[PDB]
């Protein structure tokens, strides 16, 4: 077969990107947020009540015979007809453990039937609600992909991915969904991901220490790990650029001899 | 005609070619009669509609303080379905600095639903009569619809300890206020102050 | 000993820097947090200046040398009306603030006019309580020349006006008249810098006068001791609760209610009443502290 | 800053030294005899002219475990010490993995008090059969990242601290048997980091009630 | 003006039925169906 | 202790004034909006209302068909006539109405020629003197390119383009040119030769600022979507007043941003707030200036201003070095990062610097865009983010399309424009593309980029907008001290 690498490079940032892309790499978990608490922060449904549907179950509806379409096993949320919802994250440029394009690539490499979208200060994945909650709790929130200080589950107003951190090392928030409890040293979500207040704040653990952030971040920085210190990634990027240029000029084996 | 001394703020302005005031700062006018509250030090609020009211009051013979709110832009978090874009608020020190004045003059914007809830949050902690200077024509009853004490239209269940004592419409943000608006504000202050 | 500077940086890890300043014996005179950046006016010993520069460059901060961050200036305008206050006067005050000074707008009751201008005794004393006074005059040579009786105070003086050159027996800076726009042109900026240079020269001269017979205790450390001892200074709502002057302090608390407490504050081995002149201020009935020299 | 004293003479070594070590003599000798025997405490305290009394084990070779008052200034101002010894078999012997789990070992030393004295105290918090969990300090359990997590079944007599992953972060515990699923504190292996083991003295964890303190000695 | 009447606010035209009259601070006040006090001088009868 | 009614202060940086690159003026961000800045509006008005007509075929018709003799005196009389007719004065057809001269004070008809003997005996009032306005070498280059040909520049009033659209300008100029021709040479008012004049001035000898966009785009000529990058490079006149190649490229970048990204994209193809902070990112603070000067220093240190021929290796080297430097600068200085808070701003600035550096190394504009696209896809891997989603459409297909030869994808960057299929939608690319096209020629010290006639026409001192220093004029407009044309206060009541 083909044993996949996942990313070029020898620095710690390249290794962390490879770890995020690797589906067989078990992400280290750093907190325990109950499923109901994740559902509460997500803010789409009330925990304990059944999922709303968009269409009848796939067994009830009638579809034409399609051999190729029936080769793919559907998600359970698809089978039950659950509606498609989203979860959104904002990542700080100051050593957040996961970054937008890294998040999107890892999502499309690790999860089934997901819709990932990448912006400079935003990253959203959409899926059927039940499976979305399952992998939001298991992978997105409990593991090292999430730091309650430098990253934040937030829709609506996202801003602060490029601003400096505040006095507690937390990313700037214009709505203040999460606040720092100095008495216990934990970050508490006082609002859900869109901004409506929660009846009971939910404890999402304590901010990751800065040394661990340096060790697990996926961003290149002059102060932590410079791209100049990783010439292998630059070489691969330049190779991709040259291959694109040569293919767009004249796509033959002769013009690709100058690769 | 008496000497008027102002306690200038302790911090400088916004850069070189920018404004002269700074967000979240207070400038006491010694004898505390009127405090003008500006939502921000920006061009939309400072020296175009606010320092004009300030010099109008100071010309009328009434000492004036100017307070620039730390977070004056947006709508309060208690607004329906929360706030959007930005969150409006008032600090306890800001409230204490306001509450030592006989009267307050506060400058608001265009959208009615924003102004009503901003005034409610402001008067939740301010206990002196205030004058709302806004652009849009807002009636002195929509504030009472959400619980605000109002001179003409009181609410059954008041959620504020401050009284909206006058509403003045036609003052645009970032534009020089004509002498007629200044005269109206001065007359309202004089008749509702002493 | 204690040279006063301004640190401009972020609020992140600013508490560690404040701890370092406390450890080396400095004082945080001023603190303001805007949104995510904090401006600190700090007085630290001269032997730790390079150490503090190294520490500031670790937090990606900026050190701005403030040559006037120990004095309070009385900007005297003829009135607080639209003619002088909302423009020129604020520009002068804010430019003074840009170099660390603490300004106070003094709007004369009867300062406007040519032959009807007069200055009261109370305004005179209030101006004299400061370190230096800046007068913001008009833009007619005859009007200014027929107005010299306004600038009668035994305080260092800088007069600003419209005409480029005046023939008054005081320091004069031209091209700063009564205007109506924000001072942003190159000529206006140059005139503001000239006024700053004049006030800096006068302040440095006065600093040498004071250094001939130094006070028993520096004003900054006296302010720190008062803050540590008096527990009502954190309840002051004024812009600067305690103002550091050239040779004293201004405590913005009621004199009738707190002069006995202020006087009975033990510094070192002395009682404050025996080393400083504590008196009521014409400024809103505040407390004015004037330090004595080592000669007495 | 809490001033604890002054340097009387020989200031210049402090004045001119910029790095390294400086030899310092403390005029009041530290009168904290916790890793010593009873006769050593007797002779040292009588050479300082302090009235002495015994509380626990009286034998001359009995290891001191607690002294009242435990502070040198209090001892000097009161001129009396109450020294408590322990039975030779009641002292628990532990070995701490400082190289394997630096942060967890530092936390364990801070919470048990081994940073200051030679004998640390562990308080029993919860008990059931094979499992005995100790109290935590919710002041030193901050950077408890997963450090030394088990890879195979945990063997008996292993001290562990639950890391920040679990809800009960910082609780220390030990069990006298072995299982392949749960650590000494009832959490799964990803939520426990091994800090050390009990090396010599055992069969006292099964006869200590809740709330009682056991005393430990590091043997490296 | 009495309980059960129909009044409209002159400034906005809000229609409602008078619920009660609750004088306070030697001043008359009119309560409408929207649980909001009004002033008699700013209200007038309609039919 | 958690009080939910404290609020969150926001937008501290946006409260501070915006400096303008290479100037000393500070302005608010609200004053740089194209609707609030009369200088940007006058820039677009001056570009829109300019049409260049070659008055050589008309002279040949007058000489060979109508038997009329054309001499410099007759040309002077014609210029006198057209300067009266073009604003809307009457020359024939008794009983006409006329437009108010106060509304057309910005209307000029100018003449320039590459023939020095003819330019000698021409009324200097109506003459755009190439010798006087350009340095000796640049004047010689422009005359050699233009040749012994005479051209007329018509600047119809701004009010005309404000009431109507941009397709009005060529027709206005053509009608007035025909009228002035038939009334200055005493011809019949309407014959076959009149049709010859009309056809010449309508399409044969006319030069439009922008081509029409029929079909899906649905726009007339002389709209900002039809202006190619080389044409906008030739509009900016910094090349004849300064010798700093980076300064010339950056003035072209500022003009291109203010035209394309602000006007064309945030108004013509969008609405409301528009894209002001996307465009001002390239000309407010010296960030782009510092990056471009670093690029020039690096290129001159290892290659030279034209020391190498465009190859792939030099493109990779220069673009990668400049992109790494720019991103390192963003990392090192939080002030820079908080100034360019959006990822698109940062991506555009770094890629513009990289493309300018490649152009200064090789002198080829397509190599410049190739470097720009390499910078974009390297920025993406460096920071794991590029911009708003929808930003990197053209940046993904760019590398393939930069050196392409296929019909829909090939064009020299001077011949590209907002109607290039990849560039037709997204903000943050076009002004920097124009700057890269200009930098391709600033490296060689060229007098012009695409059209000498446009360069000479916009060297006219009577234009309302000063194109020598676009950033200074933008700053003046932001400070409410720029006088703009097109205002109609003589026909309006007192307010
Ligand atoms: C507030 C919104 C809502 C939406 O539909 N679009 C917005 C707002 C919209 C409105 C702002 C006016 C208003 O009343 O909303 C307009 C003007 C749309 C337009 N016509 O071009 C705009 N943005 Ni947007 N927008 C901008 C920007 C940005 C940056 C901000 C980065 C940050 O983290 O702070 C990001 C895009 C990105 O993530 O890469 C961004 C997002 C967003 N932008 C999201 C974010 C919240 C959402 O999830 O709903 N803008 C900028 O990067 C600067 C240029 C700026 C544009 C206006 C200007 O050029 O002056 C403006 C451009
Ligand atoms: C005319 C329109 O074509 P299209 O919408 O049919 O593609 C075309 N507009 C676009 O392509 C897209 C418009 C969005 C504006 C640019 C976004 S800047 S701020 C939004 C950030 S994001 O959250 O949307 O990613 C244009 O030319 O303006």
């Amino acid at each position: 077969a083909y044993t996949p690498q996942f990313y070029p490079g020898a620095t710690k940032v390249a290794e962390n990107r490879r770890n995020h892309l690797n589906p067989n790499y078990e992400l280290e978990k750093l907190r325990e947020i109950p499923d109901e608490d994740v559902v509460k922060i997500m803010g789409h449904r009330q925990p304990g009540e059944d999922y709303k549907t968009v269409h009848p179950p796939l067994e009830e509806m009638d579809f034409v015979e399609d051999y190729a379409r029936d080769l793919v096993e559907p998600l359970n949320g698809a089978k039950e007809g659950h509606r498609v919802r989203y979860i959104q994250f904002a990542d700080s440029m100051y050593f957040a453990p996961a970054q937008p394009y890294d998040r999107s690539r890892s999502y499309m490499s690790r999860l089934r039937g997901v819709d990932a979208g990448t912006l400079s200060g935003r990253q959203v994945v959409e899926c059927r609600e039940s499976d979305l909650e399952e992998f939001s709790k298991n992978i997105l929130m409990d593991t090292e992909l999430f730091d309650p200080a430098t990253s934040g589950m937030r829709g609506a107003t996202v801003h602060g991915h490029s601003l400096r951190l505040d006095e507690n090392g937390m990313m700037f928030d214009a709505l203040q969904r999460c606040v720092f409890d100095e008495k216990t040293g934990h970050v508490m979500y006082v609002k859900d991901q869109v901004g409506k207040p929660l009846d009971a704040p939910v404890d999402v653990g304590e901010p990751i220490p800065e040394a661990k952030l340096r060790e697990i971040t996926t961003i290149y920085r002059n102060d932590g790990v410079a791209m100049r210190a990783d010439p292998d990634v630059i070489e691969v990027v330049k190779r991709i650029h040259r291959a694109r240029t040569l293919g767009g000029y004249i796509p033959t084996n002769e013009t690709f001899k100058g690769l | 005609r008496k000497e008027q001394i102002v306690d200038c703020r302790a911090v400088m302005g916004l850069g070189e070619g920018g404004g002269l005031a700074q967000r979240g700062t207070f400038a006491e006018g010694l004898r505390n009669d009127v405090v003008v509250v500006a939502m921000s030090p920006g061009r939309r609020h400072i020296t175009k509609p606010v320092c004009e009211i300030t010099y109008g009051i100071r010309e009328a013979g009434i000492q004036t303080s100017v307070l620039v709110l730390d977070a004056g832009g947006g709508i309060p978090s208690d607004a329906p379905q929360g706030s959007l874009g930005s969150t409006f608020g008032l600090k306890p020190e800001e409230a204490k600095q306001v509450n030592r004045h006989k009267l307050c003059v506060i400058h608001f914007g265009n959208v009615k639903s924003h102004i009503i809830y901003k005034a409610r949050l402001f008067l939740k902690y301010v206990d002196i009569p205030t004058i709302i200077v806004c652009q849009t024509p807002v009636d002195m009853e929509d504030f009472a619809a959400i619980g605000i004490k109002t001179k003409n239209v009181m609410p059954l269940e008041s959620k504020t300890e401050g009284k909206i004592v006058e509403i003045i419409t036609g003052v645009i943000r970032g534009e020089s206020a004509p002498q007629k608006k200044i005269d109206e504000i001065i007359e309202s202050i004089k008749k509702h102050l002493g | 000993m204690y040279q006063i500077i301004r640190y401009e940086g972020g609020v992140y890890k600013n508490n560690i820097l404040k701890e370092w300043i406390e450890d080396v014996g400095g004082f945080i005179i001023q603190e303001h947090v805007m949104q995510l950046d904090v401006y600190m006016t700090i007085a630290i010993p001269q032997n730790e200046i390079e150490n503090f520069k190294e520490e500031a460059k670790k937090y990606k901060g900026k050190i701005v040398e403030t040559p006037l961050a120990g004095i309070e200036i009385a900007i005297v305008s003829p009135s607080l009306s639209r003619h002088h206050l909302p423009h020129i006067a604020c520009d002068v005050s804010e430019y003074v603030r840009k170099f660390g000074a603490k300004p106070n707008m003094i709007g004369l009751a009867h300062g406007a006019g040519k032959n009807i201008s007069e200055i009261r005794e109370k305004e005179k004393r209030l101006i004299q309580e400061h370190d230096i006074a800046i007068y913001v005059m008009g833009n007619f040579e005859s009007c200014i020349l027929d107005k010299t009786h306004l600038f009668k105070v035994d305080i260092p003086l800088v007069v600003t006006g419209g005409p480029e050159t005046l023939d008054i027996p005081y320091t004069y800076v031209g091209n700063l008249g009564r205007r109506a726009q924000r001072l942003r042109k190159g000529e206006e900026i140059r005139a503001l810098r000239q006024m700053i240079d004049e006030v800096t020269k006068k302040i440095n001269d006065k600093r040498m006068e004071l250094s001939y017979d130094p006070p028993i205790i520096p004003p900054v450390v006296l302010k720190d001791e008062i803050e540590k001892r008096i527990d009502e200074v954190r309840g002051i709502l004024a812009p600067m609760p305690i103002v550091t002057q050239l040779d004293g302090l201004r405590i913005k608390m009621d004199y009738d209610r707190n002069h006995e407490e202020i006087e009975n504050v033990k510094i070192g081995k002395y009682l404050l009443k025996d080393i400083a002149y504590v008196t009521r201020s014409e400024m809103k009935n505040y407390i004015l502290i004037k330090l004595k020299s080592t000669s007495e | 800053h809490t001033v604890v004293g002054k340097v009387t003479d020989g200031i210049e070594i402090v004045d001119f030294s910029n790095s390294g070590h400086i030899t310092v003599k403390t005029n009041p000798e530290r009168l904290s005899v916790i890793g010593k025997t009873q006769k050593d405490a007797k002779i040292l305290f009588e050479k300082h002219g302090i009235t002495l009394k015994m509380e626990g084990n009286i034998d001359e070779d009995a290891i001191i475990v607690e002294q009242v008052p435990e502070y040198t200034m209090d001892i000097l101002k009161s001129k009396e010490v109450t020294t408590k010894g322990i039975e030779p078999e009641k002292l628990l012997y532990v070995e701490i993995y400082d190289k394997d789990a630096p942060t967890t070992s530092w936390y364990f030393r801070k919470v048990t008090g081994l940073t200051t004295k030679r004998i640390g105290t562990l308080k029993i918090y919860f008990k059931h059969d094979d499992i005995s969990m100790f109290e935590r300090d919710w002041d030193y359990s901050k950077g408890l990242l997963p450090e030394n997590t088990p890879e195979k079944s945990i063997d008996s007599g292993i001290i562990a601290v639950t890391n920040m992953v679990k809800k009960y972060k910082g609780y220390i515990g030990v069990r006298t048997s072995s299982n392949d699923k749960y650590g000494p504190t009832g959490e799964t292996f990803e939520g426990t980091n091994i800090v050390g083991k009990v090396v010599k003295n055992s069969e006292i964890l099964k006869s200590v009630k809740q709330g009682e303190n056991i005393y430990i000695l590091e043997v490296n | 003006i009495e309980i059960g009447s129909y009044v409209r606010y002159i400034n906005t035209g809000t229609h409602g039925t008078v619920k009660a009259i609750e004088p306070k601070n030697d001043e008359e006040w009119v309560l409408l169906e929207n649980d909001i006090y009004y002033r008699p001088e700013l209200l007038e009868l309609v039919e | 202790l958690y009080n939910p009614d404290i609020g969150v202060p926001l937008g501290q940086r946006k409260l501070m004034p915006y400096k303008l690159s290479n100037t000393d003026d500070y302005c608010e961000g609200d004053d740089l909006h194209f609707l609030n800045n009369a200088a940007i509006q006058q820039l677009w008005d001056d570009i829109r209302r300019t049409v260049i007509v070659g008055m050589d075929t008309a002279h040949s018709v007058l000489e060979k068909r109508l038997g009329v003799e054309v001499t410099p005196e007759t040309i002077n009389e014609y210029m006198h006539t057209i300067n009266h007719s073009l604003p809307g004065g009457a020359v024939v057809q008794e009983h006409m109405v006329e437009v108010h001269p106060s509304l057309a004070w910005d209307c000029y008809a100018r003449i320039f020629t590459g023939d020095d003997e003819l330019a000698d005996e021409l009324d200097s009032r109506f003459l755009i003197d190439i010798n006087k306005l350009f340095p000796e070498e640049q004047a010689e280059t422009l005359k050699a390119a233009i040749g012994k040909k005479t051209y007329q520049v018509s600047r119809v009033p701004s009010l005309v383009g404000r009431v109507c659209d941009g397709g009005t300008i060529s027709r206005w100029s053509a009608m007035q040119i025909g009228m002035s021709f038939i009334t200055a040479y005493k011809l019949c008012a309407g014959e076959a030769a009149t049709a010859d004049f009309s056809y010449a001035s309508k399409h044969a000898d006319v030069i439009q600022m922008g081509n029409a966009l029929p079909g899906r785009r649905a726009r007339g000529p002389n709209e900002p979507g039809g202006i190619r990058f080389g044409i906008l490079s030739d509009v900016v006149q910094t090349t004849r007043v300064s010798e700093d190649p980076v300064e010339q490229s950056l003035e072209v970048v500022a003009t291109g941003a203010a035209l394309y990204d602000q006007i064309w994209l945030g108004a013509y193809m969008s609405g409301g707030i528009g894209f002001t902070q996307y465009a001002t990112a390239s000309y407010t603070d010296d960030i782009l200036d510092d990056f471009s000067y670093y690029a020039l220093d690096y290129v001159e240190k290892k290659y030279g201003r034209m020391g190498t021929k465009a190859t792939m290796d030099v493109v990779e080297d220069v673009a990668g070095e400049v992109t790494l430097y720019a991103l390192e600068q963003y990392d090192d200085y939080p002030a820079l990062l908080e100034d360019h808070f959006g990822g698109s701003q940062r991506a555009a600035v770094a890629a513009a610097a990289s493309g300018i550096g490649v152009c200064m190394a090789t002198g080829n504009s397509n190599a410049g865009v190739n470097g720009w696209y390499l910078s974009q896809i390297l920025h993406k891997e460096y920071h794991s983010r590029l911009g708003f989603y929808g930003y990197d459409l053209q940046d993904q297909c760019g590398a393939s399309n930069s050196l392409a030869i296929r019909n829909d994808e090939a064009a020299p960057l001077e011949l590209r424009g907002p109607n290039y299929p990849n560039y037709a939608m997204n903000v943050g690319h076009q002004g920097e593309y124009a700057g890269i096209a200009q930098a391709a020629h600033s490296a060689r010290g060229d007098a012009f980029a695409l059209n000498p006639l446009v360069k000479v026409a916009f060297a006219d001192p009577m234009l309302v907008f000063d194109f020598s220093k676009p950033r200074k004029e933008i700053a003046r407009g932001a400070l409410r001290e720029f006088e703009a044309a097109g205002e109609r206060d003589v026909i309006l009541p007192a307010k």
